[PDB]
């Protein structure tokens, strides 16, 4: 019958581990590098867009930054469709919590269930897990500015900064030689686009290949702003650290 | 045992020169027992206010479905939503629950951010849109408030006038409503700015 | 008070404009003429809610339908599609509906009953003043009625209902569908019962109304 | 070789692998035997044991007061096959109040079978069935096979060396057919007709099984000290 | 007022055009004759909406039959009839008549009133309220009638109920069924009235 | 290689499965040809009755879908009724709920959709059939639809279908160059039978007798098929010319 | 019987491809060119009709089809998976949007819903990836103009002008040199006429192109008047004579 | 389950509760706690249809006590009432709604600040500074209005306790056998021992 | 290749292997045979009396569906069991609807669609049979044969099983030298000699004869088993002509 034709998608190998787990993180190392670096007073979300073409519009594009709500938005590295699929189930967990408790969601909480999803695709149902990597910048009234990552598997972890998609082994050395605790969001966008420009496999980093975007407290006492950068912010921005 | 009358209430909502205002009254009751004198039925997402009267438990339900259906509106748009998409969504919503429905009377109230044209509605507890140019009414004393409504109103009010005369038209409509009053605010809305006044009424 | 009428190349279907809860006047100028498609279109007494929704599914399902024959909508697959609708749910969904249209086969004149019959007809009224405006075309309807002598007929239908029934009033709302030519909606197409001048200005002196708070509403990001 | 993966695959010469390694199962089973006469139908079975400590396996099932079957093969899948056959009865008596017809058990039994030699994820029945009865049309044997074949016979014989049983029975046919209105000379030509099957081992109090029915006889199995008459 | 008889060349369906909504008549030029096949029809009582609704199931079941097994049976008409009505006879209120013509069996009448059950006579006639009339005037009906005898029977035998009526009214509408194809007739209330 | 077992792309971006169900087609060795006139559509298909135990008149590859659509298979009997039936519920169905007899063009759409969802959905096989829709639509006019088991369909001026397929579509080709038009410029479908019976003779280079042919015409508001002896008088026509 | 196969037919390979979504790809490959221009003004789109025999007629294959009327799709790849998805489209354009806001969705969300069934294919149980890519072009109040492709993966990118299938890398090229700014609507009509010759091969006419616009508002087109907010279909799709017309002044 | 009274003082709130239960004509118990701690700084205080109130209170907690654990963190009061809203409103549109009543007395440890909700059967949330629920409002909150005071302290709002009390053992027809007391504050929730 | 291994799956050859293989299981089964004549249908079998233990005559093999139509098939026994049962729901159901008993050619297709199912998925296998079937109904005398495929066809005469090209042979003798018409009565001798005939190509076993027949004037249009002295004059026939 149909036996025939089953790949498996969840099953263990000899030695342990999930074939298509596996594979799926394979796929995410060949996506476009996104930095995430968490500051005091705010967080910096920056991601390489994958060889960007001339006739490509930029200003009208979502690629890699997708706000999840108005205090936490995600970083993508993998297959689009995939990611945008999640995304959705994510802002909808969201409005789901709002609406039982009067509260926006705290990051962990959002992060975990949308952790959960990727899981049960490894576990059970007989279907591929999904291709994606996130990084989860966020903020709540409880833990203050927060990173995670979460990736096919399933697993998240918490993060000072943190790297995925394409030439993170190097990426996450460059950030650990020149992250420390008492760092402004002004000095972590620098260190961000540093990092991009040294590990990108583009010939000089410009702003038609970036998305870029902070979650500061900017705005007036005690509340969250988050900014989606223009491309027009970003180009000012790459000139201003002195990279163009 | 008639559920838009339990908890009673009031919204009015009128149009002016470049303008629209919407009111309420406060009073949250058990049939005969004043329970709350702080319960507002006005609610805004974005630049567009929401009134509902009727069962209080599906005030409080359908404003946090408002704000849930919004919100996800908002991200997947990229943009606020507009009062006539707002009415349209109110009346989809409210129709898909046609055999068990919402024991509600919304009125919506806001200015479109694009073409500046004052904009109200008003539905039934089913969904259906009474689009008006001159005022819309809801709750417990509508009798009260459309003739009040009927004979105060006049076109093309300013916005320091029309608060005037959707104010008498609430307090008036409200004093001769045993299950409406209990204090009263409006919402004076412009293009760019939004002024909320409470009202001094007998506490009775 | 909903009419149809059949004339020589088309039929017309006319309209008032009041809605009511009870005895009281919710709606002075609602519209009760509905575009099921470009060239059918819908009038509707009973519900409000139930006409106008049971309108909006047939007529979303009719464009759908229309987008995979390639062909213009017949005026029967929206009877036979509101028919079905409204059968399924045995009255529960009180649209009473007028429904009128040209297309390929020529021009159709139907009336639907909440719970799921059709009728054929030249004239046909719908709604409380149906009585009020059938009255009036069985008096003065004719075979081989020309288009202004049947917007005529209809519109003199419809008034007899203002006029004679409570439940109708306000303004007419007409709605022509000639074969080989655009259906022309005629919104107010009459408008006599105009509110007369008020004796006195209600104009309150500024400062009338007692206030006790203040504050400015953000609306903004 | 490559068509005996499951039981929805046809082999080139158009042979269903799956039902036939099933049919295997049922040479290895130890052997029963069963005959008829016009007035009564006998089942003879060789009980087997897993050794001296343990108990011997029961072959014979009764389905109703008037039918029953012996087992050669999968005992689970007899178990399954004699609850169907009780519930076929029981509901002819409950809603017909009529016994069930030994031939419309036989058709049921083969309808049963054949739905698990057409469908994925399934397996065919591990066990072969002699069913005995009497009903409205006198005394009948029934010889089923997993593969759905059901067969009326005066006598046959399932399981390891039935071979020997058979020829016997074919030999006898003539003589046992006409023991009419006599139960225990029935046996003796069933006990007769199973020893010939028998190999170094020979029939003791507890390794044989007999059951009987018949025209003033309800479905009745004998074992222990009662088959002792017939060693 | 409804009846369907058969005669020598096939068999014919009357009704009377009159629809009502208590004591206000909906429709005064009603078509209650309905075409389920082109040489079977049937005759509509009882709820208008429960009628259209099986007659447009019967249509659809017989234009399938058509298509796989060739030209249905009245029989088989009727019986797609009762099914509907037996099943659904908890939620329906239709009083129906079927006839139809087979060159093999002329001219056949079968009833399917409130119970659901399924009668075939030489005709039938149903008044008021879904009301089948077992003798109306037997010595009055003959085997094997002539076209105009039969359509002057009807004619005489609506115009009788609609003169005690208030239900029935208006037009009296005939369909002939007959190896020659299918007839339309129509009579005014100045022609039927006069009798 | 599993890829060609079931529907699923191989590395080169092909479907082998839907390819080898159109090879399944001329399995039966037999064409059919489909024009249209003024008023009426013609269908004709080659009838083989090599068995002499066989009731010829069960003999069939023509179906009358609805009562003006008719329908012509290229394929093995058992998927030709497998389309026909659906198609027959397809088209009555469509009557029920939209009120007016369903087109010959949206039938064909509806077959061609079913067809592609099988070459997406793997448990699900192609059928190995080719559906030659006619009818005279009320809207279009004289109507040719063609579906395949690839999910392919489109309108025909003239079509032909089976192993010498391309041999009858030059033929009609070449004559549509001729009379520079888009149709038969004949009255009577009589003639239109002549004509597309003419065409194949010429095309195959094979002689027809009565009962070597299967007609089926569309007019207006009915389609039917020809009997033997409807065929015969058709066949002294063209002999006589 | 039934759907046994409840497993997933894409899985990635150890070198983390989607084989069957790679091979997808290939498919649109092979397929026939067609490509989109965004003007300041409008949007075209653009195929060549690849007939497949003479007798058939090619007015009935439409490969440029109307989603909603300010919303138009052309696709490169297999027709069948393209005319299902179109259905989709439509169908999803009312159900999702239109019966709960009561107007027609945006091109971004409508592209957003028909990438959702794209990847849908790519991961549930006993089904293969489209193959097709999409060219949807589409007008709305808040977004203006805009032209989007849509791959067999699911994913989807904004354009200034772009082409998919059999003549794209060369197409596409060529489309660099001559897009700006600036670009009216009958300038990106004859460019997309000029980007076309280059990969159609035979006849070159009205008969063989299939062309359609995302432009002004269409009032002769809506089938009524009465209602002035109601101004018609921004979709036009081009006659036969009105490209014979632009292709002598070319 | 008839008397549930809430106080909300300047640095607690106050939840007094009848110890009445009584099924037919005879008191079964005088010493029934109508409450159920949600969390250490939260308490629920309930009264309706028999065994539905316990069910629900108890449900309501596991709840509470599950998202303690998961997140290692105390839900805010205002968090919990609208979740406890939700469940109710809900279960007013099921086949066989709870009819629970509750108070919900919480201190926020954010906020620093005691908090008091009412929330009916039906999902009808309020926050109040004092509240009841049945007959219990009718005869108390005209005193409540009347001696209540915004920045009263814990001792202060017993004693306006006892006047409520002493006003409710008047003038009501059922001895609802005095009232079980327990406040809520930064240091959590204690009862008091004697009233 | 590996086309042959799973059902519905089509070779580079546009065959479904596995329906091929279904036909060798029902050309290794005993011979069966149907013969239309003026008023009806004859179906006739061969049954192998593998042993002396075999109860003569109550092994029956032809199955009745509805009371009009006769059924008999050569290959897996239980699959045709499996084919009449859903034959008598198809039957059953049609009669309930439409009142009428089932047209034969309407039974057919029922049948026809029954079995070409079971060649469209892999989680199935197709039928190993193939069943000859008729009866009479208000157009006249039916006579029916299907195929694994789910292919099947009218016949003037019918034959499948181990001795179907013998059968054949003789079957077409029949409709060449009979033009006119063959009688119902004469049908039922012929079938007895044809199956003596196609014997010889399964002669190991002997036999026992099975014929039943559905006529408008014999049997009153109802399906019968010929029994008794009918069927031992048919049999007498049969051995007057071997010899
Ligand atoms: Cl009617
Ligand atoms: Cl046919
Ligand atoms: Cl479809
Ligand atoms: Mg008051
Ligand atoms: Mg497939
Ligand atoms: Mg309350």
């Amino acid at each position: 019958g149909s036996r025939r034709y089953d790949s498996r998608t969840t099953i263990f190998s000899p030695e342990g581990r999930l074939y298509q787990v596996e594979y799926a993180l394979e796929s995410i190392s060949h996506a476009g590098t996104a930095i995430g670096i968490m500051a005091s007073d705010g967080i910096v979300l920056a991601a390489e867009r994958k060889v960007t073409s001339t006739l490509l519009e930029q200003d009208t594009s979502t690629e890699k930054l997708y706000k999840l709500n108005d205090k936490i938005a995600v970083a993508v590295a993998g297959l689009t469709a995939d990611a945008e699929i999640l995304i959705n189930t994510a802002r909808i967990h969201a409005q789901n919590y709002l609406k039982t408790y009067n509260e926006d969601i705290p990051v962990e909480i959002l992060v975990r269930r949308l952790s959960d999803i990727k899981q049960g695709y490894t576990q059970h149902g007989g279907l591929r897990p999904f291709g994606v990597s996130f990084i989860y910048a966020g903020y709540d009234d409880r833990y203050g500015y927060q990173l995670y990552t979460s990736n096919p598997s399933g697993n998240y972890t918490g993060w000072k900064a943190i790297s995925v998609g394409a030439n993170t082994s190097a990426a996450q050395t460059l950030l650990q030689m020149d992250y420390k605790d008492d760092m402004k969001v002004d000095d972590a966008i620098e260190l961000a686009l540093k990092t991009l420009s040294k590990t990108t496999d583009s010939s000089a980093l410009t702003y038609d290949r970036l998305e870029f975007a902070t979650i500061r407290k900017g705005a007036n006492d005690g509340e969250v702003y988050q900014k989606i950068f223009k491309p027009q912010e970003i180009k000012d921005i790459l000139v201003k650290t002195g990279i163009t | 045992s008639d559920p838009s009358s339990i908890n009673g209430g009031i919204v009015v909502a009128m149009t002016g020169k470049d303008c629209v205002a919407i009111a309420c009254d406060l009073r949250l009751g058990s049939q005969s027992l004043g329970v709350s004198n702080k319960f507002e039925k006005i609610f805004h997402y974005g630049h567009v206010f929401l009134g509902i009267t009727g069962l209080a438990t599906d005030v409080t339900t359908l404003n946090e479905m408002f704000r849930y259906k919004t919100n996800l509106y908002k991200l997947k748009e990229e943009r606020a939503i507009e009062p006539e998409t707002f009415t349209q969504l109110v009346s989809s919503s409210l129709y898909e629950r046609r055999f068990g429905p919402y024991f509600v009377g919304p009125v919506v109230a806001g200015i479109n951010s694009k073409s500046g044209k004052p904009f109200i509605a008003g539905f039934d507890l089913i969904g259906c849109i009474d689009e008006a140019k001159d005022f819309i009414v809801s709750g417990t004393a509508s009798d009260q408030l459309f003739g009040m409504c009927e004979s105060l109103y006049e076109p093309n009010l300013e916005p320091e006038d029309l608060f005037e005369t959707i104010s008498q038209a609430l307090l008036n409509a409200a004093d001769r409503d045993a299950l409406s009053g209990w204090g009263a605010v409006v919402y004076i809305i412009k293009k760019d700015e939004v002024v909320k006044r409470y009202l001094k009424m007998r506490q009775d | 008070t909903i009419v149809g009428v059949k004339f020589n190349n088309g039929v017309v279907i006319a309209a008032d404009t009041r809605s009511t809860q009870g005895p009281i006047v919710a709606d002075k100028n609602c519209a009760k003429l509905h575009r099921i498609s470009p060239k059918i279109w819908c009038a509707g007494a009973g519900t409000a809610a139930d006409t106008e929704a049971v309108t909006q599914l047939i007529g979303s399902n009719i464009e759908l339908h229309s987008l995979y024959t390639s062909r213009e909508p017949r005026v029967v697959s929206a009877l036979q599609m509101l028919k079905q609708h409204l059968f399924k749910y045995q009255g529960h969904i009180g649209a009473y509906l007028i429904v009128a249209g040209v297309d390929p086969t020529g021009s159709h004149l139907f009336s639907i009953h909440a719970h799921g019959s059709t009728d054929v007809g030249y004239y046909l009224s719908l709604g409380s003043g149906s009585l009020a405006a059938m009255a009036v075309l069985e008096s003065h309807w004719k075979q081989d009625l020309t288009k202004e002598e049947a917007i005529k007929l209809a519109s003199d239908a419809i008034q007899a209902g203002i006029w004679n029934d409570l439940g109708s009033g306000s303004n007419v709302d007409v709605c022509v569908m000639e074969i080989g030519k655009d259906a022309e909606y005629l919104r107010n197409y009459l408008t006599p019962n105009v509110r007369e001048e008020k004796q006195k200005s209600y104009k309150f002196p500024r400062g009338t109304t007692a206030v006790l708070k203040e504050s400015i509403v953000n609306i903004c990001d | 070789n490559n068509y005996d993966g499951d039981t929805v695959t046809f082999s080139p010469t158009g042979r269903l692998f799956q039902v036939e390694y099933a049919l295997e199962a049922i040479k290895q089973g130890s052997v029963t035997v069963g005959l008829r006469s016009n007035t009564h139908a006998v089942l003879v079975a060789l009980k087997r044991n897993a050794d001296e400590l343990s108990s011997y396996q029961k072959k014979i099932i009764k389905c109703d007061e008037h039918m029953g079957l012996s087992l050669a093969g999968l005992a689970p899948d007899a178990r399954v096959l004699s609850n169907y056959l009780r519930q076929q009865c029981n509901y002819s008596s409950l809603v017909f109040n009529r016994k069930l017809a030994v031939e419309r058990a036989g058709h049921l039994l083969c309808d049963k079978a054949q739905k698990n030699t057409q469908s994925y994820g399934g397996r065919p029945y591990g066990v072969g069935l002699l069913i005995i009865g009497y009903d409205k049309s006198g005394a009948h044997l029934l010889e089923f096979q997993p593969s759905g074949n059901v067969t009326e016979l005066y006598g046959t014989a399932i399981g390891a060396r039935s071979q020997g049983a058979k020829t016997y029975l074919e030999r006898t046919l003539d003589t046992f057919i006409k023991i009419d209105g006599n139960p225990d000379e029935l046996i003796k030509a069933g006990v007769e007709a199973i020893s010939q099957s028998l190999r170094d081992e020979s029939l003791t109090v507890d390794n044989l099984s007999i059951a009987i029915v018949g025209k003033d006889t309800p479905f009745t199995i004998y074992d222990g000290e009662a088959v002792a008459k017939y060693i | 007022s409804i009846m369907a008889v058969t005669f020598k060349d096939g068999v014919i369906l009357g009704a009377d055009s009159r629809t009502t909504t208590g004591a206000y008549i909906a429709n005064r030029v009603t078509d209650k004759l309905t075409r389920v096949h082109d040489k079977i029809w049937c005759c509509r009582s009882g709820s208008a909406a429960d009628t259209q609704a099986i007659a447009d199931i019967v249509q659809y079941h017989l234009e399938l039959y058509t298509s796989q097994y060739g030209t249905p049976s009245t029989e088989t008409a009727a019986s797609v009839f009762k099914e509907l009505c037996y099943e659904n006879k908890d939620n329906l209120t239709a009083g129906i008549i079927v006839a139809g013509y087979d060159d093999k069996n002329k001219g056949e009448v079968y009833t399917i009133p409130l119970g659901g059950s399924v009668h075939k006579l030489p005709y039938a006639i149903a008044v008021s309220g879904s009301t089948f009339i077992y003798g109306y005037c037997d010595k009055n009906f003959r085997e094997n009638m002539s076209k105009e005898e039969t359509v002057d029977f009807i004619k005489h035998s609506l115009s009788q109920a609609i003169k005690w009526d208030g239900s029935s009214g208006g037009v009296i509408r005939m369909v002939v069924l007959t190896a020659a194809g299918v007839e339309r007739l129509i009579f005014y209330p100045d022609e039927y009235e006069q009798l | 290689g599993y890829d060609r077992h079931i529907t699923i792309f191989s590395p080169e971006g092909r479907l082998y499965q839907v390819e080898y169900a159109f090879k399944a087609t001329n399995q039966t060795n037999i064409n059919s040809l489909a024009v249209r006139g003024k008023d009426c559509t013609v269908v004709i298909s080659q009838k083989k009755v090599p068995d002499k135990l066989l009731d010829p008149t069960t003999v069939s590859y023509i179906f009358c879908i609805s009562r003006t659509i008719g329908m012509v298979v290229n394929g093995p009997i058992p998927d030709a009724r497998n389309a026909a039936l659906r198609a027959k519920a397809e088209a009555a169905e469509f009557r029920y709920k939209y009120g007016y007899d369903m087109p010959c063009d949206v039938l064909a759409k509806r077959m061609a959709n079913l067809s592609q969802i099988y070459t997406q959905r793997a448990y699900m096989r192609p059928l190995g059939v080719i559906l030659t829709f006619v009818s005279v639509d009320e809207e279009l006019g004289p109507s040719i639809y063609k579906t395949d088991p690839a999910g392919y369909y489109v309108g025909y001026k003239a079509t032909a279908t089976g192993p010498k397929q391309q041999e009858i579509t030059t033929n009609l080709e070449n004559h549509f160059k001729k009379s520079k038009i888009d149709h038969i410029n004949e009255e009577s479908w009589e003639k239109v039978v002549e004509f597309a019976i003419t065409h194949m003779i010429d095309a195959l280079g094979t002689e027809f007798s009565k009962n070597d042919l299967e007609v089926g015409v569309a007019t207006k508001d009915k389609f039917f098929t020809l009997s033997a002896e409807n065929i015969e008088e058709r066949l002294v026509a063209i002999a006589e010319q | 019987m039934t759907d046994r196969y409840s497993f997933s037919l894409t899985t990635f390979s150890p070198s983390g491809k989607l084989g069957q979504i790679d091979y997808a790809l290939t498919a649109v490959k092979q397929g026939v060119t067609s490509l989109g221009i965004k003007a300041t003004n409008g949007v075209v789109i653009a195929t060549e009709k690849k007939s497949s025999s003479p007798l058939a007629m090619s007015e009935t294959l439409s490969k440029v089809s109307l989603l909603t009327p300010d919303i138009g799709a052309v696709y490169s790849g297999m027709g069948p998976d393209y005319r299902v998805l179109v259905d989709k489209s439509r169908k999803v354009a009312h159900t999702s949007y239109k019966r709960i806001y009561g107007e027609y969705p945006p091109t971004k969300l409508l592209v957003s819903e028909v990438a959702k069934i794209m990847q849908e294919a790519t991961q549930s149980g006993g089904v293969r990836p489209f193959g097709v890519s999409l060219l949807i072009a589409g007008h709305d109040e808040f977004n203006g103009f805009s032209l989007y492709q849509v791959d067999p993966s699911g994913s989807y990118f904004p354009w200034k002008a772009t082409a998919i299938g059999k003549g794209s890398v060369a197409a596409k090229t060529f489309l660099e040199k001559r897009w700006n700014d600036e670009l009216e609507l009958e300038d990106a009509i004859h460019i997309a006429l000029l980007t076309l010759k280059e990969s159609v091969e035979g006849e070159f006419n009205g008969d063989t192109i299939e062309l359609a616009i995302i432009g002004d508002e269409n009032p002769d087109l809506l089938g009524y008047t009465g209602i002035p907010t109601d101004k018609g279909p921004r979709f036009r799709k081009l006659t036969s004579q009105e490209i014979n017309d632009r292709l002598e002044a070319l | 389950m008839d008397i549930i009274l809430g106080i909300r003082v300047q640095d607690s709130v106050i939840l007094a509760s009848s110890k009445a239960v009584t099924r037919g004509i005879s008191v079964l118990k005088d010493s029934d706690d109508k409450t159920r701690q949600l969390s250490p700084h939260t308490l629920m205080s309930f009264a309706g249809e028999a065994g539905d109130t316990v069910q629900f209170a108890e449900y309501i907690q596991a709840n509470i006590q599950l998202y303690s654990i998961r997140e290692d963190y105390e839900l805010s009061p205002q968090a919990v009432s609208s979740f406890v809203r939700q469940e109710l409103a809900k279960s007013i549109r099921s086949r066989r709604p709870y009819q629970v009543n509750v108070l919900i007395g919480g201190y926020d440890k954010k906020k620093n600040k005691p908090e008091l909700y009412q929330i009916d059967y039906l999902g009808t949330k309020v926050e109040l500074p004092y509240g009841a629920h049945g007959y219990s409002g009718f005869y108390t909150f005209s005193l409540l209005d009347h001696h209540y005071r915004p920045d009263m302290t814990t001792e202060e709002g017993l004693d306006l306790l006892k006047l409520c009390v002493q006003e409710l053992e008047k003038r009501m027809p059922m001895d609802f056998k005095g009232v079980i007391v327990k406040i809520v504050d930064k240091d959590g929730i204690r009862q008091v021992d004697d009233f | 290749t590996g086309y042959d291994l799973s059902n519905s799956v089509f070779s580079p050859d546009g065959r479904n292997f596995q329906v091929e293989y279904a036909v060798k299981a029902v050309e290794n089964g005993t011979t069966s045979i149907g013969i239309k004549c003026n008023d009806g249908v004859v179906f006739a079998v061969e049954k192998l009396i593998t042993s002396k233990l075999l109860v003569p005559q109550k092994n029956v093999k032809i199955q009745v569906v509805d009371r009009h139509i006769g059924c008999v098939y050569s290959g897996l026994i239980p699959d045709g069991r499996h084919l009449v049962n859903r034959g008598r729901e198809e039957a059953a159901s049609f009669k309930k609807l439409y009142k009428t008993p089932i047209p034969i050619p309407a039974f057919a297709d029922r049948l026809g669609q029954y079995v070409q199912a079971h060649t469209l998925y892999n989680s199935v296998r197709p039928f190993g049979v193939s069943t000859i079937f008729g009866g009479v109904d208000k157009n006249g005398a039916h006579l029916y044969m299907l195929e694994p495929s789910g292919s099947y066809w009218g016949y003037k005469g019918a034959a499948t099983g181990k001795g179907r090209q013998s059968a054949k042979a003789e079957l077409e003798k029949l409709v060449d030298h009979h033009p006119e018409g063959l009688s119902a009565r004469e049908a039922v001798k012929q079938a007895a000699k044809i199956i003596y005939l196609a014997h010889e190509d399964n002669k190991e076993k002997d036999f026992e004869l099975e014929i039943s027949w559905c006529s408008l004037s014999e049997t009153n249009g109802l399906h019968k088993f010929v029994k008794g002295d009918l069927l031992q004059e048919a049999i007498d026939f049969a051995q007057k002509e071997i010899n």
